[PDB]
């Protein structure tokens, strides 16, 4: 249907250019963890 | 008031408008005329 | 003192490597508004 | 009209690749002032 199908793999590309180079910097990706959200769910429990 | 680090990124303008651009920062302000369009880029640089 | 100098610089070209590729992508950062702790703050504050 | 839209976008990437790259070899970009022309057309205007 879309023509487009090429622009999707040429937006892989620079994902892994980005992911790379995001590494090399120390850019820390996925850090999410239980501190804040719970101990607020725990308070706002009480 | 504040004074520019680095070089900013250049802006059309008119030749009167342009060539008074100089008229203050000299030194470190930098014109052109566009062969094209007969109009100015005025580029200021660090120090303005 | 350190030699390390242009591995300074080295450092800062990936970065806007980095930031130009991420920008492509949509990632977006400086998203971070008032949105949650100000609301458990008024929630802990009560 | 034109599917190339995308192909306007590509161009600009590698501009954008050039002119960080061209900083760094110093190559000076916008270095046309007043020298030779209007000397030239004060001698044509003699």
């Amino acid at each position: 249907s879309a023509a487009l199908g090429e622009f999707a793999e040429k937006v892989t590309g620079p994902d892994g250019v980005l992911a790379s180079a995001a590494r090399l910097v120390l850019n820390q990706l996925g850090l999410s963890d239980v501190v804040t959200t719970p101990e607020a769910a725990t308070d706002a429990e009480l | 008031s504040v004074f520019l680090d680095k070089d900013f990124t250049f802006v059309v303008s008119s030749e009167a408008d342009a060539r008074a651009f100089v008229q203050f920062d000299p030194e470190h302000t930098v014109a052109r005329p566009l062969p094209d369009s007969s109009d100015w880029e005025v580029t200021r640089k660090a120090g303005t």
